[PDB]
């Protein structure tokens, strides 16, 4: 889609979020903002850069 | 540095010289595979989302 990923009002994430929710990739290599709710979306490791 | 900041608010005679050299983090130590860790994770995420 060209995004990190954006949840719909109905809840439909796009981007690498629902890519790793539909498991179509193995990872998401992107400078991702680790949000409060993206952890609820998918598990995180530690941030490489803060 | 947080000890130094704890010093400085009652010690106006000295001054802090420059910023942090490195990025080092204090975290809460839970047991291996303890089930409430993600509760703590979402809790700190919403709590500093509440700052």
């Amino acid at each position: 889609d060209g995004k990190y990923g954006a949840q719909d009002d109905k809840g439909q994430w796009n981007g690498m979020v629902k890519e790793l929710i539909d498991h179509k990739a193995d990872l998401a290599v992107a400078p991702l903002t680790i949000t409060h709710v993206r952890e609820k979306a998918i598990d995180f490791s530690k941030p490489f850069m803060t | 540095s947080t000890t130094i900041e704890y010093i400085t608010q009652r010690n106006c005679n000295l001054t802090q010289i420059g910023g942090l050299i490195d990025s080092k983090g204090y975290g809460i130590g839970t047991p291996m595979g303890s089930p409430y860790r993600d509760k703590i994770t979402i809790a700190i995420l919403q709590l500093q989302e509440e700052d």
